[PDB]
């Protein structure tokens, strides 16, 4: 059985899920608008991510035990998380229909062109697709989705890490109660594997995280592009 | 270093 203490995790991600992601995109409005006629879609792009990083701490802030962490690890965490909890989150908007994020209506709606409109190209956005699909495939539970977001941040191995030892035990903790959750309440044949299947996510999101900041560095490194983006974007992935 | 705004959003 699930513990009462693992109950009280699930109970407090969803909650702070549900704090951080409002799936009406009301605040979409708020954004410098898609242009579809050069770059086009950076402006609204750039304010969606910086938008949605935002979320990501905020959902981080609220995890069991990240409050624990010195404000210094808590800012190697989220620093190379980030970009990965995006994609992640974004599985929500995600549709295997015409493989794009459908945010509401089509103005806010995102396909493959919309993306290399932002300065990206097919050597990330073509893996990213795959990811989706492979994803949306596992048909996650909302416990296990923000279970595994949760997971994604609180990673022991990242690059600058002090305390690495209490950053894999809060994981630990996370990480029994993803498995225990698929095994009490996941129906087979949903749950074959799950748990492996969703750790593998976590893989091939480090080669989306290495390739997206490849292409960022090229993105920014002309001032006229990091001119778009905004000051936080700028902060958390560089320059 | 110095994330100023991320230390913010943090607490
Ligand atoms: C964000 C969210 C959403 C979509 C994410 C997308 C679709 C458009 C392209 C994005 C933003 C990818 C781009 C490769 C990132 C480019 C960023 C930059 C231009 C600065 O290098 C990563 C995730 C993709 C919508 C909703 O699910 C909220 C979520 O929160």
């Amino acid at each position: 059985k699930l513990s009462e203490e693992q109950q009280h995790i699930i109970a407090i991600l969803l909650d702070a899920h549900h704090k951080t992601y409002d799936p009406t995109y009301a605040d979409f409005r708020d954004f410098r608008p898609p242009v579809r006629m050069p770059l086009s879609m950076l402006p609204h792009l750039a304010d969606l991510v910086s938008y949605s990083i935002q979320k990501v701490i905020g959902f981080a802030k609220m995890i069991p035990g990240f409050r624990d962490l010195t404000s210094d690890d808590q800012i190697v965490l989220l620093k190379s998380s980030a970009i990965e909890v995006i994609m992640l989150r974004s599985n929500q908007s995600f549709t295997m229909d015409d493989m794009s994020w459908d945010c509401g209506s089509q103005d806010y709606k995102y396909d493959v062109t919309d993306v290399s409109k932002a300065g990206h190209t097919l050597e990330l956005i073509e893996p990213l697709i795959k990811f989706q699909v492979g994803l949306k495939k596992l048909n996650l539970h909302e416990e296990e989705h923000v279970l595994l977001m949760a997971i994604c941040i609180v990673s022991p191995d990242r690059p600058g890490v002090q305390d690495a030892k209490l950053v894999e035990a809060i994981q630990d903790r996370l990480s029994n109660t993803l498995q225990t959750y698929i095994r009490c309440r996941h129906p087979p044949p949903g749950s074959h594997q799950l748990y492996a299947k969703m750790i593998q996510k976590l893989a091939d999101l480090r080669s989306l995280n290495e390739e997206h900041s490849k292409q960022y560095r090229s993105l920014s490194f002309q001032p006229e592009n990091s001119m778009k983006l905004t000051p936080l974007v700028l902060e958390v992935f560089g320059n | 270093k110095n994330h100023p705004m991320l230390m913010n959003l943090l607490k």
